[PDB]
């Protein structure tokens, strides 16, 4: 069977613009295993960016964090693009500073 | 209740760079262990990586996950793809400090096969549970070695972890608490508690209205790249209205709830 992703964008600790900070892709709840995840910084691919191994919950779907390291800005704005084969399109998920 | 468990998966395809077969080891919340098909070597993860443990573990880990890696890839041979296959093996220390097995395994996300230690063979009622079960249960002594994994080889390694790395589990950090409001759609604003970098990953978190429950919220969760985790909830109330509101969060990290404002 086939399950999209769920898509959740938030940083490690609270941000405060100017501090050094972590900004955390996690995808979930997806199958098969093929996914492709890329973090955006103001709508460019962000290319010093870490992830975990690819695991799977009870209900064998599988999971995956995506982290890189930032400064929070006031202005500069971070998405999360993932592509799978469930998605018509990659699907883009701002972070939103209070998630 | 700790549980030592193995996330075990091989794809009959794999993207090129990518392994055919890779597993995840885990005690309770926190991965200790990672093994691929392209390194072929089981390593530990994280805090584990200080654990003093015994000359011989890492190796043995790697011996008992080569022997699955050749388990899993076999069962492509038998079946009818692209597939995939996972497995959930290990096991728990119950009530009467003795040994409680898993072991399951999925076709393509779908469960479809077990190992029943009382006969020492896997079984499912599918045709492909079927194929798959009499291609391990032909090759010799590879029933023996799923029944001495988890009747023996996972239940001393776990009382290996509860003897040299407890402290791992001990670990307790309190979440750092945010409660914000942003615009929504007109007359209606979003308000959002969010929970920090906590450990042990049990969370909950309560809205309250002028002190009355308010309900939970929609709870969303996720971990940070050290193990320690991540949580919100969100609510949507009227407009003006935000400030009759405060979020409760309890966590084995504080003594008591903690009430969270604007
Ligand atoms: C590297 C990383 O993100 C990481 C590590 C090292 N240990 C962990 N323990 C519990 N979560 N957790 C995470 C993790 C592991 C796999 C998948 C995932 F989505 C997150």
């Amino acid at each position: 069977i086939q399950r999209t992703p769920k898509i959740q964008v938030y940083s490690r600790h609270p941000a405060e613009n100017g501090k050094s900070n972590f900004l955390n892709c996690y995808v979930s709840g997806f199958h098969p295993s093929d996914i492709e995840v890329d973090l955006l910084k103001n709508g460019e691919r962000i290319e010093k960016v870490e992830h975990s191994d690819l695991s799977f919950s009870k209900d064998w779907s599988f999971y995956l964090l995506y982290y890189t390291e930032f400064t929070p800005t006031e202005k500069d704005e971070y998405a999360c693009r993932v592509n799978h084969v469930t998605l018509s399109q990659p699907k883009i998920v701002k972070w939103d500073r209070d998630m | 209740h700790l549980s030592l468990l193995y996330h075990l998966t091989a794809v009959s395809s794999p993207a090129p760079g990518t392994p055919a077969f890779w597993v995840s080891g885990w005690l309770g919340p926190q991965q200790y262990l990672s093994y691929n098909s392209l390194r072929g070597e089981a390593e530990p993860c994280g805090a584990w990586v200080w654990e003093n443990q015994v000359s011989w573990y890492w190796e043995k880990e790697t011996t008992d996950l080569r022997i699955k890696e050749k388990l899993f890839l076999e069962a492509f041979k038998a079946l009818g793809g692209p597939y995939t296959l996972q497995g959930l093996l290990g096991c728990e220390l119950g009530p009467d400090n003795t040994s409680v097995p898993t072991a399951k395994f999925a076709l393509n996300g779908e469960e479809f096969m077990n190992f029943d230690l009382k006969q020492g063979t896997w079984g499912g009622d599918w045709p492909e549970a079927l194929a798959i079960s009499q291609r391990w249960q032909q090759q010799d002594k590879a029933a023996n070695k799923e029944l001495t994994f988890l009747l023996f080889s996972c239940p001393h390694r776990l009382r290996e972890h509860l003897e040299r790395g407890r402290g791992n589990l001990e670990w307790k950090e309190p979440p750092s608490m945010r409660l914000k409001a942003r615009p929504s759609s007109p007359g209606f604003s979003v308000l959002t508690c969010s929970a920090f970098s906590f450990y042990p990953p049990e969370l909950q978190l309560r809205f309250l209205r002028n002190g009355l429950a308010a309900g939970t919220g929609q709870g969303d969760f996720g971990p940070n790249s050290d193990g320690s985790f991540h949580a919100s909830s969100s609510l949507t109330v009227k407009s003006g209205d935000e400030h009759h509101y405060c979020c409760i969060v309890q966590h084995a990290g504080l003594a008591q709830p903690l009430r969270v404002e604007l």
